[PDB]
RNA sequence: GAUCUUCGGAUCACUUUGGUCAAAUUGAAACGAUACAGAGAAGAUUAGCAUGGCCCCUGCACAAGGAUGACACUGCGACAUUGAGAGAAA
RNA sequence: GUAUGUAU
């Protein structure tokens, strides 16, 4: 294991992971 | 390595030649005639045309040819720098 | 009884001023066939 | 959420107003477990057989 | 056209700083009459070189035959910042 | 060339000039490599990325001498004209070493503020990095 | 100048630093609006950064170029995660817009024996960066003594004397 | 259905400039003197194909978009009922896409220098170029009977000093599937390439608007429909008014105007 | 970093299993090497495969696939021709090379993108600048010939076969635009009888019964033929056509 | 009543501002331009035919607030219309909500009227603002070069 | 199908398809046949090294060969004039 | 009369 900053990416799509 | 000739042919022109016993006078002589092109250009003041840089160097030969047959080498008006220039890498060549 | 397509185009710079200047251009060069 | 503000470009056609990364559409990484995904595919596949078979063929049964 | 106008702006990439380049390829342009496509560049020239005194000259000299004065001393005026 | 010491590879082609880079300089900050050429040149490079950042053209002639102040954070180019001397990450000029009428092969800086500059007529000049006055 | 000093910049794509103007060739003593002027080496928390930054950058690259170079005889490895994405369509021609569509993109898995798939073209390369601004010191005064002065007589052999070109015997 | 034209196929075996030509087990050809012999010199087919008396339904027909079969044109697709590709002439509703040749192979760069059987993608061919015997003038009777039924025709050219023709085609589709066909029949065997953009200037203006009419009508189904209605208004007005009209209502910005009322 | 592909080719599935092969073919038009995309669209379909490296499917703009343009949906040579739009004009082996890696260089270091609105412009433009551009001494001479199927089309080709089609069992049509005229052979002499009195004096007609050198002789016989349209609508010229024009019925009466 | 003058990196623009109609409106953009907040601010919006917003502080397109607090509320009046190009407008994200952002149209605008709340029209400098608004952009209609306001002075 | 167990009900097993053609003239080497001409260094014979690339073959080769492998340009000019005489145009 | 290229 290793750490890093930030970050916090904003997705364009909604709804659940696997149905799209 | 055979195979990647077959398959692809050889790379653009160039890689590098690697001097050798062959080819060391020659290489030996390509970088004095050109770090006289070099010393000319930055002895000529900043506007009398150069028309000189080539012409140079048909002295700096001859200069050099007249050493090894031992006849002297006046020669009617040329710039007594450009007589140095001369005098100098030719003292050079007559080392090596 | 090479002129295929250019060899290698290089564009002039930037509109500054010139579409006009192009129109007269293209017509020349029939009249001077 | 803070909005744009403006009075909205009127010229705009379709093709350019959706956000895309790579010139057809958005396209983005997922994390779907391969076992859901097999299994959303296939029904799909049987939905689009159907219609070109023309028939339902029932309902998946015990 | 193209052909003409690639060939000296390709030469012109193998050596900027060659002033007899320079004006043949500015002289090819005003013998079929388009000065607008020189005045640009002949500003490129002046900008990437301003110690090349026939430049100067010779944008101004354009602008007195092809007409307006106002043109003129803002070139004119652009030169005496460097203060020749 | 840049040239990986343990794995003998080269990384980067610093492409660019037109002739003969005859002289280089290497520093721990950006502007962390320095050539100058025949071209009468000189650029300021990024190790990364391969390419130049500024294009600095003061001279008229080729360079034949760059080097770095020790602690300063500027760099003294030579060449037969003005011995010129610079600041940094611009690069922006900061004054002109004049007096040496030869061609100058060296600008060898000194941490008590002395230049050397030595020519190819043996003419040896020393200077003084704040004023320009050759002493 | 305001608007033109915007011909040189044109292209380069890093052209912030290039020069323009004669103040340019202004000493940094008379700039005249300038605070202050700061020689000092900047800091160690910066000298941290770049020599991260540049040392990540030439391992990418470096890496890369040992790739290239052994072709990894046998050394077959499979990134053997399947990649999965969502595919957001942007309008194309028209009709059905959106859905979203899941790829599942996968590594098919080369054969370890097939020699390279395609010859080295070899083409010219491409044109420079336009070139910047060359901002001389002012051209010095040469005189029609000067210029007599490094007059270069064409000089001629005892030897190699090739081609015709004939001499007259008082010129030797 | 379907026909069979032949059953049995064709096995190769050869011995050709008999002493020697080696064979290149690298790629399957031979190879000695005589190089000549090998450029010109195509030997008559031994089958021809008949539209309506060959064509019929097939395992492909079921499928919706499949190609049609290279053997088929040819004149020798040996399964022929059972056959995987389609049967028929191309019609406007086949349709294919720009990379894909009719028959399914995929089209190239930029041509052959001989002219092979198939062509760019960079540039539309719609034409033929042959080379025929010529018997009297009654050689255009012989050309329009065949060349027509492979496809619907734009303009049959039948040079008659040099026996060629530039035959033209309605589909593009039709034009692909008509040189298989015609290549290697009698009426020598006919000669059949690729066409070159044809000489002088006049002629190829007038090609060129063809194409920009047909990418016209192409672009017309998917302009909006009060652009639509708009040209076509404007050529029944040929209205003024109505457009008056228009422009005071007004005063995505078709959208925000149908948005605000 | 999955490829261009449009909507059209992926299919009716909204889940879709591919394959990239980092180091296939070299582009065809680029002609350098690049990255295989592989996958199937239907059931028992035969699985698709990109053509065309990004780089240049960037430049070209068209689903790297199928090449139809993403806007419109027609091919990409069809587009260049008609719309004339980005004007690119290589098409050989080894130029095509260089110009479209010199687009590939242009695109890259300054981002010029594919402008839309501009686009349909010039496709709404060329919709209406297509608008714009748009008796009894015969039948009996024609009678004496046909007791001592062909007729005779004097005074396009698609009009021409369907206009006489619709009137009868065809065995062959023809047609000559320099010659401008078209031999309508029908199957059955009832077809084309009946044809020639229900095609004689209609537009789309002398519908009579038929019978280096020769592009000049085909030539001269188009400018008699135009002017004998004019006329009759309606000097020297006129008269050595008709000295020409009484020539060729001697030659066709004496053979 | 006050006109205010705005120096730019291509040219002076002088504009006559309707403060009988719209006071409040008249009484937001008076106060920033003497208190140094339009200075330095990009005018990152330009559209060929149709108009050059400005008067984000924040650089990004959501920025920007008025002398009020945060957001105030519009005034139309059917005297005041878009029928003209260089005409000084409000740009908002709805009904009520003016920030400090506002616009120069380049050609009329029928279909904006009823919207954003007008309150001045451009007098002097109607060759900048049409020099302005045909400069290079990118796909997100930005100048490639940012167009700065230099000074906010107010008459 | 098999194992438990109400005839219900479990449990075990889960989407193949390395494709530049789907059937050897018209879509992946050219060489060969034939004809001509027929081998650098300013008399003639003659070793060579280099030099430059959109020319390349042999070679594991950053050796070496292939005729020293073959092929290889040299007007311009950033234009002053002087002083006189003659001519046509303002 | 080949080494080495030019044409079909
Ligand atoms: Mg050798
Ligand atoms: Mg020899
Ligand atoms: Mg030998
Ligand atoms: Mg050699
Ligand atoms: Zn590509």
């Amino acid at each position: 294991g290793v750490a890093r900053p930030a970050g916090r990416g904003i997705p364009l799509g909604q709804a659940p992971v696997g149905l799209a | 390595n055979l195979l990647a000739r077959q398959f692809e042919g050889r790379h653009s022109t160039g890689v590098a030649k690697q001097i050798t016993k062959q080819r060391v006078d020659s290489h030996q002589d390509l970088e004095l005639r050109a770090a006289v092109m070099n010393d000319i250009l930055d002895m000529i003041p900043e506007g009398i045309r150069q028309g000189k840089s080539k012409t140079i160097l048909q002295h700096l030969s001859e200069a050099w040819r007249c050493w090894k047959a031992n006849i002297p080498w006046k020669v009617p008006g040329l710039p007594a720098p450009i007589e140095n220039m001369i005098l100098r890498y030719v003292k050079s060549k007559a080392d090596w | 009884k090479y002129n295929a397509s250019i060899p290698f185009e290089k564009k002039p710079a930037i509109g500054f001023y010139x579409x006009x200047x192009x129109x007269x251009x293209x017509x020349x060069x029939x009249x001077x066939x | 959420v803070q909005p744009a503000l403006g009075p909205a470009n009127p010229f705009v056609t379709k093709e350019q107003d959706s956000i895309k990364n790579s010139i057809t559409g958005y396209a983005e990484r997922e994390y779907v477990p391969n076992f859901v995904f097999n299994q959303e595919y296939y029904a799909n596949t049987h939905a689009i057989y159907g219609k070109r078979n023309f028939d339902d063929n029932e309902a998946t049964t015990s | 056209f193209a052909r003409a106008r690639s060939v000296f702006e390709r030469a012109l990439d193998v050596d900027s700083t060659y002033i007899p380049l320079w004006l043949k390829y500015i002289e090819c342009e005003m013998k079929n009459r388009n000065i607008n496509h020189a005045r640009n560049l002949f500003d490129r020239a002046v900008t990437q070189l301003p110690r090349v005194d026939k430049l100067w000259y010779k944008y101004v000299y354009m602008e007195e035959m092809l007409g307006n004065i106002t043109g003129c001393r803002q070139v004119f005026e652009r030169w005496l910042k460097w203060e020749p | 060339r840049v040239w990986d010491m343990r794995t003998r590879q080269n990384v980067h082609v610093l492409s660019g000039h037109k002739s003969t880079v005859a002289s280089l300089a290497v520093q721990e900050f950006d502007p962390q490599v320095v050539t100058g050429s025949m071209d009468s040149t000189i650029r300021l490079w990024d190790l990364a990325a391969g390419k130049t950042l500024t294009t600095l053209t003061h001279h008229k002639k080729t360079v034949r001498a760059l080097s770095l102040h020790p602690d300063e954070f500027t760099f003294a180019s030579g060449s037969s004209d003005n011995i010129k001397h610079w600041k940094f990450p611009e690069g922006a000029f900061m004054g002109n070493f004049e007096g040496h009428n030869a061609i100058v092969n060296t600008l060898s800086i000194n941490s008590d503020n002395v230049m050397f500059s030595g020519a190819d007529n043996g003419s040896m000049c020393f200077w003084d990095w704040k004023s320009g006055h050759k002493y | 100048a305001v608007d033109y000093n915007a011909i040189a910049r044109q292209g380069h794509e890093h052209g912030e630093l290039v020069q323009a103007s004669f103040r340019d060739l202004i000493p940094l003593r008379a700039r005249l609006g300038v605070g202050e002027i700061s020689l000092e080496k900047p800091s160690d928390e910066q000298k941290q950064e770049v020599a991260n930054k540049t040392k990540l950058a030439l391992q990418k690259i470096l890496s890369k170029q040992i790739a290239q170079s052994q072709p990894k005889s046998a050394v077959v490895q499979q990134r053997d995660d399947p990649v999965y994405i969502r595919y957001t369509p942007s309008n194309q021609m028209g009709q059905a817009l959106s859905k979203q569509r899941i790829i599942k993109m996968v590594t098919a898995e080369q054969d370890p024996m097939e020699p390279p798939k395609f010859r080295h073209k070899k083409v010219p390369r491409g044109p420079p960066s336009p070139p910047p601004p060359v901002l001389h010191s002012p051209p010095r005064k040469v005189s029609a003594q000067e210029q007599q002065d490094w007059q270069i007589p064409p000089s001629i052999s005892n030897w190699k004397n090739p081609k015709g070109y004939t001499i007259p015997l008082d010129k030797r | 259905p379907a026909r069979k034209q032949i059953e049995t196929r064709p096995e190769y075996e050869m011995e050709p400039e008999q002493p020697g030509q080696v064979y290149n087990l690298w790629y399957n050809k031979w190879s000695g003197g005589m190089r000549q012999d090998p450029l010109k010199s195509q030997v008559k087919s031994e089958t021809r194909c008949v539209i309506s008396r060959d064509s019929g339904y097939t395992k492909a027909d079921k499928n919706p978009g499949s190609f049609f079969c290279l053997y088929f044109a040819r004149g020798m697709c040996s399964e022929g009922s059972k056959c995987e590709y389609l049967h028929r002439l191309p019609k406007d509703t086949d349709f294919f896409n720009a990379n894909v040749d009719c028959f399914g192979r995929e089209k190239h760069a930029d041509y052959r220098d001989d002219m092979g059987g198939v062509g760019s993608f960079l540039r539309q061919n719609y034409t033929l170029y042959v080379g025929g015997i010529t018997p009297t003038d009654d050689i255009e009777e012989i050309v329009s009977r065949h060349f027509a039924e492979w496809g619907d025709i734009e303009r049959i050219r039948v040079l008659n000093s040099r026996g060629i023709a530039f035959i033209t085609y309605l589909n593009e589709a039709n034009a692909q599937f008509a040189k298989e066909a015609m290549a290697h029949q009698s009426l020598e065997c006919l000669n059949v390439r690729w066409a070159t953009t044809d000489p002088n200037p006049a002629s190829q203006a007038r090609n060129q608007r063809r194409l920009e009419e047909r990418a016209a009508n192409a672009v017309k189904k998917l302009l909006p429909k009060q652009f639509l209605l708009d040209l076509e208004e404007t050529k029944n007005g040929k209205x003024x008014x109505x457009x008056x009209x228009x422009x005071x209502x007004x005063x995505x910005x078709x959208x925000x105007x149908x948005x605000x009322x | 970093e999955f490829p261009s592909i449009c909507e059209r080719c992926l299919g009716d599935n909204s889940y879709v299993r591919m394959t990239k092969e980092p180091l296939g073919q070299e582009c065809k038009i680029c002609s350098k090497p690049c990255t295989i995309f592989r996958w199937i669209k239907e059931r028992g379909q035969k699985p698709g495969k990109t053509q065309i490296c990004v780089g240049c499917a960037r430049y070209k703009n068209c689903c790297q696939s199928c090449m139809l343009d993403l806007q419109f949906g027609l091919p990409i040579a069809l587009r260049d021709a008609a719309l004339k739009l980005v004007e690119s004009g290589p098409t050989n082996d080894i130029n095509r090379e260089f110009f479209a890696q010199n687009q590939q260089r242009l695109l890259s270091n300054g981002e010029t993108a594919y402008d839309s609105q501009e686009a349909s412009a010039a496709a709404r433009n060329l919709v209406k600048k297509v608008e714009k551009r748009e008796x009894x001494x015969x039948x009996x001479x024609x009678x004496x010939x046909x007791x001592x199927a062909s007729l005779n089309a004097e005074r396009a080709d698609y009009k021409i076969r369907k206009h006489f089609e619709q009137y009868g069992p065809l065995k062959s049509v023809v047609c000559s635009h320099r010659a401008k005229c078209a031999f309508v052979n029908f199957k059955t002499r009832s077809s084309a009888e009946i044809a020639a009195a229900a095609s004689p004096d209609g537009n789309v007609l002398k519908v009579q019964w038929g019978k280096x050198x020769x592009x000049x002789x085909x030539x001269x016989x188009x400018x008699x033929x135009x002017x004998x349209x004019x006329x009759x609508x309606x000097x020297x010229x006129x008269x050595x056509x008709x000295x020409x024009x009484x020539x060729x019925x001697x030659x066709x009466x004496x053979x | 009543m006050a006109n205010v003058e705005l120096q730019t990196s291509l040219g002076k623009i002088l504009i006559e501002l309707y403060t009988e109609h719209a006071p409040k409106t008249c009484q937001n953009f008076y106060t920033l331009a003497k208190e140094g907040y339009y200075d330095g601010v990009i005018f990152h919006r330009v559209i060929p035919d149709f108009v050059i917003q400005g008067g984000d502080p924040t650089g990004t397109g959501r920025g920007g607030t008025s002398i009020y607090g945060d957001k105030f509320d519009d005034e139309i009046h059917s005297d005041l219309h878009h029928t003209g190009a260089g005409i000084l407008s409000m740009a908002n994200a709805g009904p009520n909500t003016n920030s400090s952002q506002f616009f120069i149209t380049l050609a009329p605008t029928p279909w904006l009227d009823g919207k954003h709340t007008i309150f001045g029209r451009v007098v002097s400098g109607l060759s900048v603002c049409k020099r302005m608004g045909l400069i290079r952009t990118d796909s997100s209609d930005r100048p490639i070069e940012p167009l700065k306001i230099i000074k906010a002075v107010a008459l």
